[PDB]
């Protein structure tokens, strides 16, 4: 959620992203962006698409 | 008078004819060596003798490996080139049964004109210019380093050492002046030569398109 | 007066503050927005995520600005030589002539480990060593100073004084650093370029 | 042969050693000895210098082939 | 009548002024000329210029008279040389990269959303930085694939 005033955490806008990509780091990048904040899983068909 | 277009007339025979001995075609240095005095001595005057043919050059046979291979060079006496012109030296050419032709107009060229050196002669090719252009000579200029066409032998070499495929190369489009000034068919490949804060020369590959 | 007009001195260079940081945001951002993807390879071109090539050898040398210790450049052979001289000072071994100097250390560069180095830099270090050959000549003449190891006053000899195994310590910690100021493969240089640009 | 440097990179470093700690976590077998440690990635770093870890890196050039390295056969350094 | 007297005569159409700057070093107490300007054809077209030693600021400028190679080592240049006139270092290596980048197309491609479109191939990048509708309604018209790469 957004903020303190209602319980949100921390945002990691994109000038954070970039330093994550001029280090390298590849799987804190992950991590951090979709397996702690909101991971999800869903279903396709691959016949068709 | 005119002294300056007299003068320019020497330095448009100068780097013209410098430009086709690096091509490989037939100039000899005595030729390279001359001055404009004795241009002077070749030729009349400017008001006396005009842009025609007075000192113009055909001799560029293919010297470098079979002179059957020639250019022609001409003089287009008027600011404008039109397509009857086109036509005029396209016989020219056809009946000298050369090549090539170089060439130079004062003040451009008419649209009927410009749409046909696209497309007069696939055998034939007619590189147009403007002496103005030719009154120096790119290549040597400081800002830009020496070139060479590489033979398909070289190329397969590299493309061989990186194991690449030639559409990956870094590009260089056939209207640069420097393609241009050799006459470089797309789908080629130039070294360049690029210098460097220490002797050290940095080279690299390019491909024409 | 003189408030007032300072005052209106002072607000005109704070107002241009925040301005000048919207301006360099929007460099950054479509910066690197489109250098990011560009990655240093194992063959050591630059290459797309198409995969075609960009620079055949990255930065004209594959060196990380990272390790240079000189102005963009990796040593500074006087300091270098100076260091190794203090930790050293072995008394034992004798001095040395510009002949022995030369001969000494071709006995060493010819070794193929070397020969693995880049050819410009073995020529540079070849130009430094002739460099400070020709000065200890020039000491040793404006003193006269006999190489048979002689002379009485011994304090003559300190005055250049090197060693063969300083010239071994040398050459090969030289070696060491120029092989690991090295760009390894892997590393985003578009990035770094993106962000060194934009700060 | 080979054509890649014998150095490892700071990148090799890094995910061997993460993939290594995540390994141990887990109840995989263990060769260095020790000394009351608790944390995964210790045991790791301990195992690193020692030169005990059971990967091999597959380098992978752009055009498909691909070279590989032993752990204990590469260059390393702090 | 008005009209006439505003007609060219003399001189270069296209150029607006020049100067001839002075300097004064040991090296050298000498003069030197300084042209404002956009065709850099037309001052070459002169004799006494020594043109083989002539420079022009704008990049289009050098790229449309010498050709794509000066055109970069002019942006490497200017890049550096302005920095350094104000009094920053960067090492060369970085700006070196950032020069190539925008010349290896055979064109010089500047960082904008026209060069993005005409650098750049995959979709959601382009969706993702400006002109987003039009080029999601132009790629599906197209039926464009897009790897994940
Ligand atoms: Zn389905």
């Amino acid at each position: 959620t957004e903020g303190r005033s209602r319980d949100g955490g921390l945002r990691l806008g994109e000038m954070e992203r970039d330093c994550l990509i001029g280090y390298g780091a590849s799987m804190l990048l992950l991590e951090r962006l979709m397996i702690s904040s909101d991971a999800f899983e869903v279903d396709v068909c691959g016949q068709c698409g | 008078d005119d002294e300056e277009e007299t003068y320019r007339l020497w330095k448009i025979r100068k780097t013209i004819m410098q430009l086709c001995h690096d091509r490989g075609y037939l100039v000899t240095q005595d030729e390279l060596d001359q001055t404009l005095e004795e241009f002077k001595a070749q030729s009349g005057d400017k008001p006396s003798e005009g842009r025609p043919r007075r000192t113009d050059l055909t001799v560029l046979v293919a010297h470098n490996d079979d002179p059957t291979d020639q250019m022609f060079v001409f003089f287009p006496e008027e600011p404008k080139v039109g397509i009857k012109t086109i036509k005029v030296y396209c016989q020219r050419m056809q009946e000298e049964n050369i090549t090539r032709a170089l060439i130079v107009v004062q003040q451009g060229m008419t649209p009927s004109a410009k749409q046909s050196l696209v497309d007069m002669a696939p055998k034939y090719i007619l590189e147009q210019f403007l002496q103005q252009e030719l009154l120096i000579n790119i290549t040597e200029h400081e800002l830009v380093p020496e070139h060479v066409v590489m033979t398909k032998e070289e190329v397969t070499e590299l493309l061989a050492r990186y194991k690449l495929r030639e559409n990956q190369l870094p590009r260089i489009q056939a209207g640069d002046p420097v393609a241009r000034y050799f006459g470089i068919k797309r789908g080629q490949v130039v070294k360049i030569i690029r210098p460097s804060e220490t002797a050290g020369r940095y080279i690299t590959y390019r491909l024409v398109q | 007066t003189e408030f007032f007009f300072h005052t209106m001195a002072g607000r005109e260079g704070l107002v241009d503050t925040a301005v000048k940081t919207a301006e360099t945001g929007y460099m950054q951002r479509r910066l690197v927005k489109s250098l990011e993807d560009l990655c240093s390879q194992y063959d050591l071109t630059v290459r797309s995520s198409t995969g075609d090539i960009i620079q055949f050898i990255y930065g004209g040398d594959g060196l990380d600005p990272a390790a240079m210790e000189g102005k963009d450049e990796p040593l500074e052979f006087k300091r270098v030589l100076d260091n190794i001289k203090a930790v050293f000072p072995c008394p034992s071994e004798p001095a040395l002539s510009k002949n022995e100097l030369i001969l000494t250390t071709e006995s060493i560069m010819k070794k193929s480990e070397f020969l693995c180095c880049q050819d410009s830099f073995l020529q540079e270090i070849k130009k430094f060593i002739k460099g400070v050959s020709e000065k200890i000549k020039k000491t040793r003449d404006k003193y006269g100073i006999n190489d048979n190891g002689t002379t009485e006053p011994r304090v003559l000899y300190q005055l250049d004084r090197i060693t063969p195994t300083q010239v071994e310590k040398f050459l090969e910690t030289c070696r060491d650093k120029y092989m690991r100021a090295q760009m390894e493969p892997g590393s985003a240089v578009g990035a770094l370029c993106a962000q060194s640009i934009g700060e | 042969k080979r054509i890649t440097t014998p150095y490892m990179t700071k990148y090799e470093r890094a995910r061997v050693l993460g993939t290594r700690a995540l390994q141990i976590a887990m109840c995989a077998p263990v060769m260095v000895e020790l000394e009351g440690e608790t944390d995964p990635l210790l045991i790791a770093m301990k195992e690193l210098k020692a030169r005990k870890i059971p990967i091999i890196i597959r380098r992978y050039l752009p055009d498909g082939s691909y070279e590989d390295w032993g752990v204990d056969e590469l260059i390393i350094t702090d | 009548k008005e009209d006439l007297p505003k007609v060219v005569v003399q001189g270069i159409p296209e150029v607006s002024r020049a100067v001839i700057h002075i300097d004064e070093q040991s090296g050298k107490e000498k003069y030197k000329l300084l042209v404002e300007g956009d065709n850099l054809r037309a001052v070459m077209a002169t004799h006494g210029v020594k043109g083989t030693r002539t420079t022009s600021n704008n990049t289009y400028e050098v790229e449309k008279t010498l050709g794509i190679e000066a055109a970069r080592t002019t942006i490497i240049n200017e890049i550096q040389y302005t920095m350094v006139n104000h009094g920053m270092s960067i090492d060369r290596r970085h700006v070196m990269l950032l020069s190539d980048l925008m010349t290896y197309k055979g064109e010089v491609l500047g960082i904008t959303r026209f060069g993005l479109a005409k650098m750049k191939e995959s979709v959601l990048m382009l969706a993702s930085f400006e002109k987003t509708a039009d080029h999601l309604f132009d790629a599906a018209y197209f039926g464009q694939k897009d790897s994940v790469c």
